[PDB]
């Protein structure tokens, strides 16, 4: 998820 | 079910109002109003993509537990948002056996009921009869109103 | 004159294509929406095989 | 430059079509092969339906 998302994803 | 109203007593709404942001960029894709099999095909080749067919084929058919025959709008939402790992402690076989110690209070590898209600009672939540109508259909798969484990197990592995 | 029957050539032939890449796209689309369908007829048909294999069985 | 332009234009409209009409062409060949290949094994799976339909009599 993250290596397709970045950085939205901050409160979990 | 139950499960959606706990995740969501995590966190709050506005949320998922920037959720539906995120999904006005993403929402393309709904041949149905739903998110199916064809659906399931356009939005994951917009990336000329589909989940590992065992996902997507289960999403088709299996995982609709009402009788929605398909990937609803609901269901592919469910799969793309289940995406983020947070269950807790899934709890199984040397917790669940131990357990079933108790449980099976008859130390004979097939639980009575009211041990199990014991369990229930002193939890630190609700038990629906209901729910111990869903249990005894589920614990003892035997059905015989006493339980093995592992038919105790698989009604209670993976769980919180 | 020809770089006008080039503009109809590559106008008629974006057109031809036009109309080839919408009879694909609609072959596409169809035999996709149809190879849902016939992945749902083989799953309904290896479904019956199945309820009858079981039976059988 | 106009009437060129309309033809490279037209041809550039043409060619992502035409790639198009080719992603198209080849993803319909692959849906339709599916198809039939969804669909034989619906029949395979019908075929077998009805010999474990026979056989299950």
């Amino acid at each position: 998820m993250q290596a397709l998302l970045g950085a939205r994803a901050k409160e979990s | 079910d139950d499960i959606y109203k706990a995740a969501v007593e995590q966190l709050t709404e506005e949320q998922k109002n920037e959720f539906k942001a995120a999904f006005d960029i993403f929402v393309l894709g709904a041949e149905d109003g739903c998110i199916s099999t064809k659906e399931l095909g356009k939005v994951m080749r917009m990336l000329g993509q589909n989940p590992t067919p065992e996902e997507l084929q289960e999403m088709i058919d299996e995982v609709d537990e009402d009788g929605s025959g398909t990937v609803d709008f609901d269901e592919f939402l469910v799969m793309m948002v289940r995406c983020m790992k947070d269950d807790s402690k899934g709890k199984s076989e040397e917790e669940l056996s131990d357990l079933f110690r108790m449980f099976d209070k008859n130390a004979d590898g097939y639980i009575d009921l009211d041990e199990l209600k014991i369990m229930l009672q002193a939890t630190g939540e609700t038990i629906t009869e209901d729910d111990i109508e869903e249990l005894m259909k589920d614990g003892d798969k035997n059905n015989d109103g006493r339980i093995d484990y592992d038919e105790f197990l698989e009604f209670m592995k993976g769980v919180e | 004159e020809e770089a006008e029957k080039a503009a109809d050539e590559s106008e008629r032939g974006m057109k031809v294509i036009e109309s080839r890449a919408q009879k694909d796209e609609e072959k596409m689309e169809i035999q996709e929406i149809q190879l849902k369908e016939a992945k749902h007829i083989a799953e309904d048909a290896d479904r019956k095989y199945e309820e009858v294999a079981r039976k059988l069985v």
